[PDB]
DNA sequence: TAATGCTTGTGCCTTTATTAAAGAGGAAAGTTGCGGTGGATTAAAGCACCATCGTGCGGAGAATACGATAAGGCTCTTGCTTCATTTGAAGTTATTGACAGTTGAATCGAGCCGCTCAATTGGTCAATTATGGAGTCAATAAAGG
DNA sequence: CCTTTATTGACTCCATAATTGACCAATTGAGCGGCTCGATTCAACTGTCAATAACTTCAAATGAAGCAAGAGCCTTATCGTATTCTCCGCACGATGGTGCTTTAATCCACCGCAACTTTCCTCTTTAATAAAGGCACAAGCATTA
C-alpha cells in the first residue's frame, strides 16, 4: 500500500525557507508526525466546537476560533493572519 | 475599573492559606499571591472570552468557563 | 490581660478553615477583578452571575492547592514559614 | 484543471486535508473554506519551525537538519515550548543548562 | 413494549445512552450490546460513589448528602481519587489534613 | 426546553444502597456532571479505539477495552464484570 | 525472568542523573530510580498490552506504545 | 600521581553527556526488563523492536526530567547532593 | 602567576550508507450536475443584566508589645568522588525456522432508516420536613503558675 | 499537676425553604419491516521474532585514599503574630430600565453523492556526497606549587 505523508511540500516549505539547508529522513518523520499531532489538535477542537452549538458543518470559523484556543499567543494571531488570508485569495479568485 | 487586584486583601489571603495547612506566611506571599492568581484569571477569562465570542454572544455564561476550566485540565462539577 | 502565644491562633484557624465550604475571597471585590481583566480582551462585556461564581470557585481551589504545594516545599527546606521561593519553586515544578 | 493549493497560493495540499476533515467524521459536512484555512495555520507552522531548526543548524555549523536542531528551536522559543511542552523529541537531548550554584 | 433497562435487569436508561452514543458521532454505526454495557458501567460507578457519600454522610450524623459528602468519599478513596485527581467539587472543601512537622 | 438528565436513574439507585439517605439538588447536579464526564470519556476513548482498527462500528467489544483503558485497577475489574453481566442478561433472554 | 531490574546498572543511573545537571548523587538514589522507573514502566506496558490485546493481535508494535504514551500526556515523536 | 579535585570531573561529565543525544541505559537489560515487566500482564508476548526502543527513549527522556526537577529541589534545600527526599517531593508536587 | 597533566576542540582522508534523484502507474483530486438541507436574515418577546439608592454593621487597616524563628558561623565526621585492577557480560555477525500478521473472498448476520404510538418523563405547582440561625450549656484545650 | 479563660461541640427551639410528590403533556423508546454492508471464518503467503552459537573488549564491580559537604549546635535580631481601636464599604433589599437571547418563519445557496477524466504522488531502483570514524594535533582548564 501507498503510505500517505507530508514530506513532499515540508521539503517544498524547506526549500522556500533554507535554499541550500537539506533535512534528514529522521528530521522529516519528525516534522511529519509534528504536523499530524497540530492536525488532529484542530480537527478535535473543531469538532467540539461544533458540537457545543449545534451546527452540523465546519467552515473557516470554527477553524479560526480553534486556532485562537489551541495555539498560543503571536503564534495564534500570525497563523490567524496567514489563514485569513489565504481564505481570501482562494475566494477571490 | 482598575487596580482591583488590590481588592484581594491580606486577610483573604491569609484565610486561603490557612485553608491550605499554611501555619505561617511571608510578607512577600500576598503580592506574590494577587500575581499567580492574576495570570490565572488571565488565562481561563481568556479562553472562555473566546468561546463566547465564537457564538455571537455578549454575555459570558457558566458553561463557557466550565468548558475553559475543562481545556486546562481542570474540570469543575456543579455549575453544568 | 491573657494573649495566647504566638502560633496557636494560626493552628486554630488551619483547623477551623478546613471544616468549612465557604468561599474565603469577598464577591464584589473578586467580580470587580474579572471584570477588569475581561475589559482587556474585549470591551462592553456582560457576565452571567453563575459565570462569575465559577471562576471564583476555581480561583479559590487552584489557590489553595498551590499553597499546600509551597507549604511542602517549604516544610522541605526545614522551615514553617511560606515564602515567594517556595510558591516559585511549587510552580515551576507543576510546569506553570 | 487547477489544484486548490496553486488557486489558494499554498505549497500544501488543499484536497488532502479536505479529504481527511471529512474522512475524520468530525462533522457531518465540512465548509469549501475550511480545509484552505487549516492548509494555510500548517503551512505556517512548518515554515516556522523549519525556519528555527535551519538557524539552529546553521549556527551550530552543519548543512542538514536533524534532531537535536529541532529539540534545540522548539526548546529555544517560548511559543513552541508552551505548545510543546509534552513532547519528546527522539534523539533530540536537551538543551545544556548547569545551575548557577554547582560552578566551581 | 417492555423496556431494555428492565430487560437487561439494570435501572439506567439503556435506550437513552443508546440515543446518545448514535447521536454523538462516535462512530457509523453502534451495536445492541454497547448502550447496555455502558448502561451497567454507569450505574456502578454511580453506585460506588453513592454508597461512600451515603457512609460519609452518616459519619457525620447527617440524613443528606451534600457535596461535601460526595468530596470526603472521593478524596477518601485511592481509586477514586486517582480518577478524580484533577476535579474540582463546587462547596467540596479539603480533606482536613495538618502536617506532624506544624503540631506544637 | 426539556432539559435530560438522571436525577431519576441516581435516586433509584441511591433508594437502592441507602433507603434511609436523602440527597441535595447540588450533590445530585454533581453526580449528574460525574456521569455525563465519565459517559463523554468512554464514549471518545471507544470512538479513539474503532479509528484505530478502521471499524465503522462501536460494539460491547470497544466498551470494555474503554473502561480498562480508562478506569484504574479494581474499579476497573467491577466495572468489566457488570458490564458483561448486564450483557450476558440482556442476550440470554 | 528475575530481578532483571538490577539490569539498570548504577553507571547507568548515574549517566542520567548527569545529564539532567546533577552534581553529587546520594546512595540511595539508585533504589529510589529503579522503583519511580519499573512504575512508569508498569503504568506504559499495562496501557500497551491493553492496546494490542484490544486488536486481536500477540506481538507489541511501536504504534501501541505510542498510544500509551499519547494517554499520559506524554506523546513521543519519531515513531509514527 | 596526579588527582582531580571531587566534582571537577562531575561537571565535565554534566558537560559532555548533555550535549550528546545517545541512549544510556544498555539495550539487552532494558529490554528483559521490559519483557519481565509485560510478563506479569499477558503472557507469551511478542516484542517489535522499534516498541522497545520507544520504551526505553521514553523511559529516558522520563528520568532526565525527573532528575532536573530532583536536582531543584535539592537547591532549593541549600545541597548539592540529591537525596531520595527530593525525588519524594518532586513527584508529589507533579502528581504522581 | 606557572609548569604540566590533561581532556576536549580542531584539521584532514576514507567510506558508506544515507540522502538526493528518476520512473511506472495507479490512486486520488478536479469537474459537472442536481437538490434539499442548513445557514443567513428579520421580527418579536421576555427575562436577565446593569446602574441607582439606602444603611448598618462585621470585617479590614493601622499601631504596639514581643518572643521565637530564620539565618549566620564553627566544627566534625562520614559519605561520596576519583583512580586503578580484574573481569564478565553486552555488542555484532551469521543462521534457521516457524509463528503470526496480512491480504482476498463468501457470506450470513445485523444494524441503519421509516412510520406509528404511547408511555415515560419533564415543566409546573403544593409542602413539610431536614437543615440554617439564634441562644444557652458543658466539654476541651492552652497558658501562666 | 492546677486554675482560669477563651473556644467550640452539643443541645434545643423556631424559621424557612426546598426537596419530595402529584399532574398534564410531549416527545421518544419500542416494535415491525426492508435492505445493503461488514465482520467472521477460512486460506495462503510472507515478513520477522525468537533462539542459537561464537568472539572480542570495553564498561561494570570492587577496593583505597582522602576530603569537603551535610548536619548538629549556639547566638542573635528582626519580623510575623496576637490584641485593640477606629472606620468603611460590602451585603442585602427594592427599583426601574433596556438590550440581547432565544424562537419562529422564510429564502437561497451550497455541500454531499455520483461518474469520468487526468495527472500527481508514491515504492522500486540508482547514485553521490555529508558525516561518522579514525588519526594526528593544538589549546585552554585544573591543579599543586
Amino acid at each position: 500500500k501507498n503510505v500517505e505523508t507530508y514530506k513532499i511540500y515540508i521539503f517544498k516549505v524547506l526549500k522556500q525557507v533554507h535554499p541550500d539547508i537539506g533535512i534528514s529522513s529522521k528530521a522529516m518523520g519528525i516534522m511529519n508526525s509534528f504536523i499530524n499531532d497540530i492536525f488532529e489538535k484542530l480537527a478535535q477542537e473543531s469538532s467540539k466546537l461544533a458540537r457545543y452549538n449545534k451546527k452540523p458543518t465546519i467552515t473557516s470559523r470554527e477553524i479560526q476560533t480553534a486556532v485562537r484556543l489551541v495555539l498560543p499567543g503571536e503564534l495564534a494571531k500570525h497563523a490567524v493572519s496567514e489563514g485569513t488570508k489565504a481564505v481570501t485569495k482562494f475566494t477571490s479568485s | 475599573l482598575r487596580d482591583n487586584i488590590q481588592g484581594i486583601t491580606k486577610p483573604a489571603i491569609r484565610r486561603l492559606a490557612r485553608r491550605g495547612g499554611v501555619k505561617r506566611i511571608s510578607g512577600l506571599i500576598y503580592e506574590e499571591t494577587r500575581g499567580v492568581l492574576k495570570i490565572f484569571l488571565e488565562n481561563v477569562i481568556r479562553d472562555a472570552v473566546t468561546y463566547t465570542e465564537h457564538a455571537r454572544r455578549k454575555t459570558v455564561t457558566a458553561m463557557d468557563v466550565v468548558y475553559a476550566l475543562k481545556r486546562q485540565g481542570r474540570t469543575l462539577y456543579g455549575f453544568g | 490581660p491573657h494573649r495566647f502565644r504566638p502560633g496557636t491562633v494560626a493552628l486554630r484557624e488551619i483547623r477551623k478553615y478546613q471544616k468549612s465550604t465557604e468561599l474565603l475571597i469577598r464577591k464584589l471585590p473578586f467580580q470587580r477583578l474579572v471584570r477588569e481583566i475581561a475589559q482587556d480582551f474585549k470591551t462592553d462585556l456582560r457576565f452571567q452571575s453563575s459565570a462569575v461564581a465559577a471562576l471564583q470557585e476555581a480561583a479559590e481551589a487552584y489557590l489553595v492547592g498551590l499553597f499546600e504545594d509551597t507549604n511542602l516545599c517549604a516544610i522541605h527546606a526545614k522551615r514553617v514559614t511560606i515564602m515567594p521561593k517556595d510558591i516559585q519553586l511549587a510552580r515551576r515544578i507543576r510546569g506553570e | 484543471a487547477t489544484s486548490r493549493s496553486s488557486k489558494a497560493g499554498l505549497q500544501f495540499p488543499v484536497g488532502r486535508i479536505a479529504r481527511f476533515l471529512k474522512a475524520g467524521k468530525y462533522a457531518e459536512r465540512v465548509g469549501a473554506g475550511a480545509p484552505v484555512y487549516l492548509a494555510a495555520v500548517l503551512e505556517y507552522l512548518a515554515a516556522e519551525v523549519l525556519e528555527l531548526a535551519g538557524n539552529a543548524a546553521r549556527d551550530n555549523k552543519k548543512t542538514r537538519i536533524v534532531p537535536r536542531h529541532i529539540q534545540l528551536a522548539v526548546r529555544n522559543d517560548e511559543e513552541l515550548s508552551k505548545l510543546l511542552g509534552d513532547v519528546t523529541i527522539a534523539n533530540g537531548g536537551v538543551m545544556p543548562n548547569i545551575h548557577n550554584l554547582l560552578l566551581p
